[PDB]
């Protein structure tokens, strides 16, 4: 059934599963026309498909050409997402295919179920968690590859960098969701925290800075403060 | 005008014949129903006074044999049987008629209700939904499950309605996933009409039979089938105009006949609101929408 706080540890067991977030698939800027009407301009988007146990992120870039001449784009985006996730699964060897796919938005359920009819044993599940995966386009290296794409493209990253050498996938997922929650609540501050110190760099093959274990504790603390701070400034508490 | 005699009525029972019903007291001198219109299927159905659980009954067509009812005290129900001796049967009926021990099928002349509810229903198709080939009539009751219900457990006692499943490979062409799910025309017209039912008359016949079993027996799987067959049409952008016009007539008379106090359980809010107000055919069911709005505006 639905994934929530009670069954959170299931994310890190040895049954292959993927989260799918479609928030950033169909992206637009809204603008005024010469006649004073409003119109949209699509920009490149992405499907965020993540193995929470391994950190494997299959980042399928959605190029604006896929929308050309199409109607009802917000509806189409869900079906395109489902089509691409299904194609990804079919591309994986049998022993790498997920046993569950958890969608972050319930409107993905029927589109993904229909595209996955060929896989009756893969469970398609919603979640009651409010996961911050929309903030993926606040990770500079991910946003850069999406905006630079000139055609449809899949790009592969471990979203945990090398953290699993030192911590468990529960702890890694908790760090990731804390970072993304912070970037989603106050992107400027969050990035200030992450890069405030010139001496700590991001390896060419990584997404996040190379913090020591102790620096991660300090960082994680600064992110939780931010999420509480902003929550006050928002609610006046 | 044909007759279904009763040997006797040993237990108190409410007896239905089509849309009519009457009470028979324990051991009341009752010997059947006469003047049954020829040309339609009919249903004779039963609810015991002492256990309103289990409505049950028999679909039959008097053109297909001479049928009678006899209570079985071992199995505890009124059973339909066929009498093969034509002269015995005619003589039994004539005696019961002469003593005025039969109720008369009470059809008002102006009234086309039963025709309108059974227009496309044919005994031969009933007998493929309800499999019991040694009888010419078909038993149905409140508890019988459908083949689809059994896939999600005695196969011999099942209602073999055509399985309709909107999220199934049958409904969805590879590569037309969004198209076929959002517009079910290919599933309606190619898979179901051309492929399985062969024509819309047989489709409507099954839809009407499903409704009648839902209404007369409170058969839940039949109600599911009736709504699924409605929704498949309403969710198709491309439906022949004559089918839409006929559907509107079919549903109008079903909603007209439905007991007011059973609408809560017999009518699925999501399907009807979708069909009348969101679907491709939201504007094609004028008679049905008008009776629904005037008779069940709460459901909507
Ligand atoms: C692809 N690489 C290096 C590129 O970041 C991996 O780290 C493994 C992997 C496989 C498949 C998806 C994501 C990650």
């Amino acid at each position: 059934g639905a994934m929530n706080s009670s069954n959170y540890a299931e994310l890190f067991n040895n049954d292959i599963k993927l989260f799918v977030d479609d928030t950033n698939v169909y992206r637009v800027t809204v603008h005024k026309t010469f006649e004073g009407n409003v119109a949209t301009k699509a920009i490149n988007g992405c499907i965020f498909t993540l193995n929470p146990k391994t950190g494997h992120l299959f980042l399928k870039i959605i190029h604006t050409s896929v929308w050309a001449g199409q109607k009802r784009l917000s509806q189409l985006a869900k079906w395109k997402t489902a089509e691409e996730v299904s194609a990804l699964v079919r591309s994986l060897p049998k022993e790498e295919q997920p046993k569950q796919i958890i969608v972050t938005r319930k409107a993905m359920l029927d589109p993904l179920e229909v595209h996955m009819l060929d896989f009756p044993n893969i469970a398609i599940r919603p979640t009651e968690l409010r996961l911050p995966f929309s903030a993926a386009m606040s990770i500079d290296k991910l946003s850069d590859v999406v905006m630079k794409a000139t055609e449809p493209q899949m790009v592969l990253f471990n979203i945990y960098d090398d953290w699993l050498d030192r911590i468990s996938s529960y702890t890694a997922f908790s760090r990731l969701t804390l970072l993304l929650r912070a970037l989603k609540t106050n992107e400027e501050s969050a990035k200030m925290i992450l890069l405030s110190d010139p001496t700590i760099t991001i390896k060419s093959y990584h997404l996040w800075p190379s913090f020591t274990d102790e620096q991660w504790i300090t960082i994680e603390s600064q992110m939780r403060d931010l999420i509480l701070t902003e929550y006050g400034r928002k609610y006046n508490v | 005008m044909n007759t279904v005699p009763f040997t006797s009525a040993p237990i108190e029972v409410t007896i239905g014949i089509d849309q009519y019903s009457f009470n028979v007291k324990e051991n009341q001198p009752f010997h059947g129903i006469k003047d049954i219109p020829i040309g339609h299927v009919h249903v004779i159905h039963f609810q015991h006074a002492d256990n309103s659980s289990m409505r049950y009954g028999y679909w039959f067509d008097c053109r297909m044999g001479n049928f009678y009812i006899q209570y079985d005290p071992k199995d505890g129900l009124y059973k339909m049987m066929e009498e093969r001796d034509g002269a015995k049967f005619e003589n039994i009926v004539h005696n019961f008629k002469e003593r005025q021990m039969m109720v008369s099928y009470p059809k008002i002349d102006e009234d086309d209700t039963w025709y309108n509810l059974t227009e496309f229903v044919q005994m031969d198709k009933i007998r493929k939904i309800v499999r019991k080939d040694e009888n010419q009539f078909s038993y149905v009751d409140s508890s019988m499950t459908t083949v689809q219900e059994n896939e999600l457990s005695d196969p011999a006692h099942s209602l073999n309605y055509t399985v309709i499943n909107f999220k199934s490979r049958e409904a969805i062409r590879p590569g037309h996933e969004m198209e076929d799910f959002l517009d079910k025309s290919y599933y309606l017209n190619t898979v179901m009409l051309q492929g399985i039912f062969k024509n819309s008359s047989n489709y409507f016949g099954e839809l009407q039979f499903a409704f009648l079993n839902a209404m007369f027996f409170g058969n839940y799987g039949s109600s599911l089938q009736w709504h699924a067959m409605i929704e498949l049409i309403c969710s198709s952008a491309t439906v022949p105009k004559h089918m839409l016009d006929k559907l509107d007539e079919i549903l109008y008379y079903q909603i007209k006949t439905l007991p007011e106090q059973y609408s809560d359980i017999l009518l699925n809010e999501r399907v009807w609101n979708i069909c009348l107000y969101s679907s491709f055919q939201k504007n094609s069911l004028h008679n049905t929408e008008k009776i629904m709005e005037n008779k069940y505006p709460e459901l909507l």
